[PDB]
C-alpha cells in the first residue's frame, strides 16, 4: 500500500558555499607534472549550494 | 540459438584472436582496439586502477 500524506512542512533550506570542491578525473590517461586545460561540466568555484 | 542485434551497445562479441607478447622489437601492436607501431619495454610508471 501507498499511504497518502498531505501534512508536509515547508522548511526553508540553508544556502552555503562550495569553495574548492567539485573536481574529478575527466578521463583514464596518465600524466606526470603537467598543466592541462580541459573543457567539461564542472562545479564553479565559490558557488551557491543548497 | 537466435541472435538479436538492435540499437544497443552489444556487449556480447565472443570469439577473438589471442597472441603472445614480444619485447625489445619494433613491432605492430593493438591494445583493446588501440593501434600503433613501435618497440615496447618494461615500464616503471605507477598508474591508477582506472
Ligand atoms: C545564494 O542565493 C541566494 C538567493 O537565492 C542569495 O540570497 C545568497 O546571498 C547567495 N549566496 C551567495 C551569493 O553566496
Amino acid at each position: 500500500q501507498c499511504v497518502n500524506l498531505t501534512t508536509r512542512t515547508q522548511l526553508p533550506p540553508a544556502y552555503t558555499n562550495s569553495f574548492t570542491r567539485g573536481v574529478y578525473y575527466p578521463d583514464k590517461v596518465f600524466r606526470s607534472s603537467v598543466l592541462h586545460s580541459t573543457q567539461d561540466l564542472f562545479l564553479p568555484f565559490f558557488s551557491n549550494v543548497t | 540459438l537466435s541472435f538479436e542485434l538492435l540499437h544497443a551497445p552489444a556487449t556480447v562479441c565472443g570469439p577473438k584472436k589471442s597472441t603472445n607478447l614480444v619485447k625489445n622489437k619494433c613491432v605492430n601492436f593493438n591494445f583493446n582496439g588501440l593501434k600503433g607501431t613501435g618497440v615496447l619495454t618494461e615500464s616503471n610508471k605507477k598508474f591508477l586502477p582506472f
